[PDB]
């Protein structure tokens, strides 16, 4: 049983994401994938769908990981890592193994855990495997240079989405919030959370708490993408936090069929003060942000955010 | 058997992400601006990631190219540097021609870059321009992986940059490159204001393991040594340290180690990403540029 | 040694059973449904201890035993039809990371014509995958490939995936005497499953990083030489199943009645065992004619057919398929014959016949209006069309 | 004509926009993505009205076409590497129903190698499926093809898929003069999009039915004539596009001083070009060295093959690509073109070539040495393997 | 738009699912599919992803369907639909058609729905096509032989979950409740319901009320299968009339975040009095019938069930 | 089919209602092959795998070969020439190609109570049908295989009585069947260019205006709704229930279209008024 983390001090020093990968500066899902790992412990498998986590980290011909990974299709994340459960839970009870079983985690992208890995993650969850399903969202397709997907913000700027006469807003699809997607219809689901880098004390409590959990959890967590989301190298954990109290992202447990936000927002501030940062939003007017605010306004109501914006 | 006389290859390199975008556009709007030309992009630079040594090649000749399909520029004759810590670190001069010419984007003087170059071999003449002041950075999400770039040519600090690099060898005329370029007032500076000084006189399938399976790193990942992606440091001030750790808990890279005398800062992999300035509280961290450093 | 009359579907099981898989992953779709059901069944009256997952699809059955493989445990799976080009993307990352995963195929034909018959297509799409695949065309031959293709596939030397193909009905649902090897036997004959690689947090290891450009072509050449090394290690196989169970299988080819033969039927699965059939009739009639079914088609036994398929006046090629396009336009095995045979192309001729379309019976008739064919080029050594869509053009 | 210095991404955009295609779905891999983007800016800046639907992933993107084709609608989609093979299933049902979709493949390899460099290996495992299939080798090319294969498939007379294939980085990113088209020299040269049955509320149709067991061969003999008569439509487009276009393409070979050609180099893609560069620069030595290029791969050229590389000692078969197990151990290329010569396997030799593995560069020297066993093996007459693996072999 | 059914009597006489189809006898989600196209009208695009309802009702070389349908693959429901709606919107933008836009409606089964289609589903309300996605639920694959699927109930016997000593109740996963799966996390996506071929009124207006919406809509349906269920053919409206008496089965519609029960279920029986008519159940032990009553009551208590099981 | 002739093999056709007495056409069969088998005969005993997936009520079949020779003719999948027609439900001799290929000296059994003059009604043209077996199976199994299978024997002799008294779980009522059964003697293919001239543009249909022709299913009926309009409230909850359209509502009442109805009961179940009864088929003659 993993302990609680009292603090940042109180942390361990051990790293299982080691120092060496082709990763941007300030990368985002790279902290996310140092956090989890550093949560997780020795005994550990991480399974990698194809993306930033994958390529970037293992280019070329190795990989920061100290732990036990394989690498899976963005097609099927969860379906791999229900082989690898059902394996280690068969191989232990035929006794051909005297391995103890790992904690199994599955490392996709907003991209293979939203758009093409849905059916591959509900399903694990159907079946209930004993695996740690987490997507960093960094909402984009971001290896493949950066392209339009479910997880992208309404109006947000990608190749496959960009600003025009047409499409003054160069994407008009509202996100796919998948937390929520997941969270239901799936009876052997034990743990479901949303977590940020910009709280790695909370990121690695909800990582421990979902590897406690007798039968599949997931935690969705939100990512940072200084190359994508185009903004400073140094303004990471700034655009963390900031979506957050922006109410952009939110920070919560659902468990039970109730939701327990996470961090206290005594007042959260109008999007445009964080969307301005993003030269991914520097082509929408103040309709669109209107926009964007009444549907996060609406998205706040979801998880219990009734507070106004200041 | 194959050599290509008439065929001058160009080499530049950059910082990924910030200056990806600048250093193509200086090497697109030489080879419009002729003769055969070909431009493009390292495509095993890609994807581009932020302060990585990245690369844009060029090849101009009066016959008609035949190598066109090579990935890179084997044997370059113009070595171009947007950046100036990437004379630290990076084998910029690997194959060089002879009667060459380095070009770098800089306000610091040559006999400071010379400091860290050592051997100059078959370079013939070193280029410093101050594109800084003349024009910005550009960066877009445009124009990726092939697409075009709905900004332009030249739009940015590739102009006054180009400029500095014509001056030198004249493969082009300036009038044609500012035809190209969105900016031919900067490209006019770049071209006059670019100070030019003369210089002086079968294994792999062994080293291919089983089904490329690696065993996985302890402590580092060697086979990713990423200090060389720096354009700055972070210096700390530990009389002003409070030892909290923040830096360290919100380090990508897993660079800073805890110790019972506080954070040290590991500068073999750490990219500069200068988040740990930014968030430590105490501000005991400072972000200084890499090139005011030896080792 | 107990013989019992089983169908093909039943005796896969039951060499699955023996094989002492680890992990099963199911999904339906006819005529192969009946060995996941059967299975199902071994494994929920405790005839089996195993872990039965219900996939959500093909793709996934491929992807549940990749991960499941590599975490060291024996697996097999299956499926048919659409139901084989749904799980394509998975095929090539199971050969490229060496984990010997089984995957049974009763042949379907594609969408369309749909849902009810055979037809060698759709595993004859998974040409390139790097597998160990082949044809069982009895019952008993199915259970047979099963244990084989794990010696062979699981064997350090080899450590590839098997595609153990059998045909739709056929031989999925006909029933035939097939012995049922005893454990005894089958321990005897088949090791534990170990690769050189596995996810193991005791033993930590990293499966598929994004190699170097210029580490590419080590690789595949990697991977090369580990297909050509496959023949060497089934004809090991082949001796041992012999000696262990009783039963001597050829390597590549079944051949029946071809030393004196003047022309021969080349082909693959159940359909042969029907020209045989046709075969021995004609042989009592004095003519001369024969039969060669490939046990191998992958990897293909190209020198093997070159040095013994070379002194045939005509040889017709089978292939129960719509490779719609290709060269001579029959099917694969025309083409890749015709590839072995090429120095002999002059002397040795070659046509192709293309039935059994749609999941059709090919018939008694129709296997001797090929046989009546091949004389009509015996005697005339030429060749008008490369190939006959039976029953439309012969 | 403008011609501008662009990439192939582009340039099958700008066709894919001379088509006025009505109907796209998009998915990002490497390094067929640019063509999407540009397409999306293209939409995005009013140059084409078009739906651009967000794929969620490549099994979907063939098969919103899919839907999208029966309604009516001319469409365009597009993959690379392992997301051709993940939307495997859907094409033989595209096919199958006679719905002329275009896809665009800039090559790469599978997994492994991975998310570098080409293959003609993920393209060629759609061999079978009943579509038009080609390489195109220089950005001019893949522009052109588009506009072709929209012509030939949507012809109601082949009413068939097409896949629009280029070399991945070679052509798709390499710059190249490209002599775009007016908008009145396409709609001269491709008509609107008229099938046979369409989804229509007014004019109902069943499209797809579950047929008789009895109905499966007439299907699938009927969907093969169709292919058959691909090349005669073919050589239309090729004469009607240069007298429009001003460019006259080659049906089926792109040939390269084979004239008085002793031995000559057989392939298809970018590559080609490279050995365009050395078969020139030999023929400079006194050297009677050709290259045939092949332009179209499905349907097959099998007796066009027969007629124009029969004049030859010895061809070499350069296969960029890994199709594992295959006959004679080379790739598709080598079997089917030995098939194709089957009648002169005994006067005209052939060896296959391996290389560009991984995406590696066939360089000018690896030609060279194609070039010089060629000559050695047509001065002795003898061929040692039928296949070298460069550059691990040769 | 189409108009609210009031009654039996006034509904609508014409027929858009004509006599002709090789469905078993009493077949579920024949009359689920005969009650649809009675209530989708003459303008109406059917997508049939491969199940019961493709093969059954073209064998062979035919149809029942007076409007166009198109067969799909058993992955692609809703990702085919999507297509042939962007077809139409754009044909008719670019003058390229005079036909009106049609009500697009994919009939797909449950593991068509739930199991092997849900990324195409879920894709397909992200990105709010103008399409009518509806899932007939039989509890397995059914066209297979009757299989189990994520919408087979707990303990369920099917040829893959067959009951033994080391797994007596046969199938040990309880099912997954996909309109609930589908109905949080896509903002485009206007209207979700629950439907009984028991109440074919409530059916055919939640049909249409769907398909009034401008936008994707997703209604699943309940329809009992006599050869998969094992049950007399004469039984199924029976059984499905029982399966919402039971709680097995809830009729609801949940817009703007409520869930809004269409049939007042005063007194709910036990889950026993449903299962006892079906030998898909019949070797289950009291202890069996205990998980499934607990997890019913469970179920109930989501959408707001609360009245009290009769004689438990 | 002159040089791969079988003169030693028996065909045998066995109908039966899909899915409630598919496993009685296979007992029927198993039976007989596992007898003949005891004598040294080569035997072959499968299902119609045409007819999968079965339907309830649907027209299905269970094939038997019986040869002293060994089978060539294992892969076809149904027997074309029967020369034994076993029918496990009455009504199946309305409306069923029960007689189609039939080969001379060719045996019909068939489990009803009804007189053999009767079921020629049902028949029509018999043509090289050689004899008639009629056995009430129902109350001698009060399974119905042995009942049958007995008068199977009586009428053929394919194997001997003992033999298969020897396979059966009740050889008691197999006897009776074997007794009872009513003996009556009686007196003694399409070309591939328009099987490809049958196939419309990639399988393409046009949708059907009123019904769907190309699968009347009115064969399937066992029995048949009949209606008492003293009875009918006209509610109409059965033509709202109808799996199969085959009820229309006029001004008389629900009209029930006989063309196509399957005798589910459905509208017979549900019927609040109980103006709807299930009565056999065969006590019909349209
Ligand atoms: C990709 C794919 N996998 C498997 C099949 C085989 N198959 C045919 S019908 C069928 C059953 C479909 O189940 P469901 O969606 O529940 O519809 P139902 O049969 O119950 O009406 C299956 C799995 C197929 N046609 N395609
Ligand atoms: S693109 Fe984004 S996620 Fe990928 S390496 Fe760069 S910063 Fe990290
Ligand atoms: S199996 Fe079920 S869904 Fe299919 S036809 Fe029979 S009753 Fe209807
Ligand atoms: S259900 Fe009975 S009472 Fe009602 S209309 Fe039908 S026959 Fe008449
Ligand atoms: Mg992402
Ligand atoms: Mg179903």
């Amino acid at each position: 049983m993993l302990d609680r983390i009292a603090s940042i001090k109180k942390a361990p020093d051990e790293e299982y994401y080691v120092p060496g990968h082709r990763t941007c500066a300030g990368c985002g899902p790279a902290l996310t994938y140092r956090l989890v790992a550093k949560a997780a412990g020795p005994n550990t498998i991480f399974i990698g769908p194809t993306g930033c986590m994958y390529v970037a980290n293992t280019s070329y011909g190795c990989g920061p990981w100290r732990v036990p990974w394989i690498h899976a299709q963005i097609t099927n994340g969860g379906a791999v890592a229900s082989g690898i459960e059902a394996a280690y839970k068969a191989m232990i009870r035929k006794k051909k193994t005297d391995a103890e079983f790992p904690n199994i985690i599955v490392m996709a992208g907003d991209g293979g855990a939203v758009d093409i890995g849905l059916q591959a993650l509900s399903a694990m969850l159907y079946r209930g495997h004993d695996v740690l399903f987490i997507c960093y969202d960094n909402e984009s397709y971001a290896n493949t240079g950066i392209q339009t997907s479910p997880t992208t913000p309404y109006g947000a700027n990608t190749t496959f989405t960009p600003p025009g006469e047409v499409v003054p807003e160069g994407k008009k699809l509202f996100p796919k919030d998948n937390p929520k997607v997941i969270a239901h219809g799936h009876p052997e689901l034990k743990y479901v959370a949303t977590a940020s880098i910009g709280w790695p004390v909370d990121l690695m409590n909800k990582v421990r708490k979902g590897l406690n959990q007798e039968g599949p959890a997931y935690i969705h967590i939100h990512a940072p993408c200084p190359k994508g989301w185009q903004f400073p190298a140094d303004k990471t954990i700034e655009m963390a936090k900031l979506a957050v109290q922006t109410g952009m992202f939110q920070l919560y447990e659902y468990e039970n069929g109730e939701y327990k936000l996470s961090v206290k927002v005594d007042k959260r501030k109008p999007v445009s003060e964080y969307m301005k940062l993003q030269k991914r939003f520097a082509h929408l007017k103040p309709e669109h942000i209107a926009k964007m605010q009444a549907f996060v306004d609406a998205r706040c109501a979801e998880v219990g955010i009734t507070v106004p914006v200041v | 058997l194959f050599a290509e006389p008439n065929l001058k290859q160009i080499t530049v390199w950059a910082r990924g992400v910030v200056m990806n975008k600048d250093a193509r556009d200086i090497v697109v709007a030489l080879t419009e601006a002729a003769k055969y030309v070909q431009a493009w992009e390292n495509y095993v630079d890609l994807p581009d990631r932020i302060y990585v040594p990245v690369r844009a090649y060029a090849r101009i000749s009066s016959d008609p190219i035949e190598s066109k399909y090579i990935y890179e520029n084997e044997t370059p004759d113009i070595v171009v540097l947007v950046e100036e810590s990437l004379i630290k670190g990076v084998p910029i001069l690997k194959g060089i021609r002879p009667g060459s010419t380095l070009v770098v984007n800089t306000k610091r003087s040559i006999d400071t870059i010379l400091e860290f170059l050592g051997d100059t071999g078959n370079l013939a003449q070193i280029v410093t321009v101050d594109a800084n002041s003349m024009a910005e950075a550009v960066m877009t999400l445009s124009g990726a992986e092939g697409a075009t770039d709905a900004t332009g040519i030249g739009a940015g600090i590739a102009a006054p940059i180009a400029g500095a690099v014509v001056k030198a060898t004249g493969i082009v005329d300036v009038e044609n490159l500012a035809a190209v370029v969105k900016n031919p007032a900067a490209m006019r500076r770049g071209y006059a204001e670019a100070q030019v000084r003369q210089l002086p006189p079968t294994e792999l399938l062994r080293q291919m393991p089983f089904a490329g399976t690696v065993p996985s790193p302890v402590t580092e990942n060697e086979g990713m040594v990423t200090g060389n992606w720096r354009i700055q440091r972070p210096i700390i001030d530990r009389e002003a340290c409070t030892e909290c750790y923040t830096c360290w808990i919100y380090c990508p890279d897993s660079c800073i180690t805890r110790t019972e005398e506080g954070p040290v800062f590991n500068m073999k992999y750490c990219k500069g990403c200068g988040l740990c300035t930014a968030v430590c509280p105490s501000g005991a961290l400072t972000n200084v540029p890499e090139l005011d450093f030896k080792d | 040694g107990k013989v019992r009359n089983i169908s093909g579907c039943v005796a896969v099981a039951h060499g699955v059973r023996l094989a002492d898989v680890d992990v099963i992953c199911s999904y339906p779709i006819r005529p192969y449904t009946g060995i996941m059901s059967e299975l199902a069944r071994m494994v929920a009256d405790g005839e089996l201890d195993a872990e039965f997952v219900h996939g959500e699809g093909e793709h996934a059955q491929l992807s549940v035993v990749y991960g499941a493989s590599a975490a060291g445990a024996r697996v097999f799976t299956g499926s048919s039809g659409v139901g084989v080009t749904y799980a394509m993307e998975v095929y090539s990352p199971i050969s490229g990371e060496r984990l010997p995963v089984q995957m049974a195929i009763a042949d379907r034909t594609l969408d369309p014509p749909g849902d009810f018959g055979e037809e060698h297509t759709d595993a004859e799409c998974c040409r390139d995958q790097g597998w160990i695949q082949g044809w069982a065309s009895t019952p008993q031959e199915a259970l047979d490939n099963t244990l084989i293709y794990y010696r062979v596939g699981e064997d350090q030397r080899v450590l590839l995936p098997q595609y153990a193909c059998l045909d739709g009905y056929f031989v999925s649902h006909i029933l035939g005497p097939v012995d049922i090897p005893d454990e005894a036997q089958v321990k005897e004959f088949l090791p534990p499953y170990k690769n050189h690689h596995v996810l193991d947090p005791r033993k930590p290891q990293i499966i598929g990083p994004q190699i170097e450009p210029a580490m590419g072509p080590p690789l595949q050449y990697q991977r090369y030489q580990a297909v050509k090394g496959v023949h060497k290690v089934l004809e090991e196989a082949c001796d041992e199943f012999a000696r262990i169970f009783g039963r001597k299988y050829d390597p590549y080819l079944d051949e029946y009645l071809t030393d004196d033969a003047e022309v021969i039927i080349f082909g693959q699965g159940a359909h042969m065992e029907t020209a045989k059939a046709v075969a021995r009739r004609l042989r009592n009639l004095g003519e001369k004619v024969g039969v060669a079914r490939l046990r191998t088609f992958r990897p293909f036994p190209t020198e093997q057919i070159k040095e013994r398929l070379s002194k045939f006046k005509a040889i017709g090629v089978l292939d129960v398929s719509a490779n719609f396009g290709i060269s001579c336009s029959g099917g694969v095995l025309l083409s890749e014959l015709r590839a072995a045979l090429y120095d002999y192309g002059d002397k040795v001729k070659t046509v192709g016949f293309v039935a059994g379309l749609g999941g059709e019976v090919v018939t008694h008739d129709e296997f001797y209006r090929m046989f009546q064919k091949l004389k009509e080029i015996a005697k005339t050594g030429k060749v008008e069309q490369t190939s006959y869509w039976i029953p439309f053009e012969l």
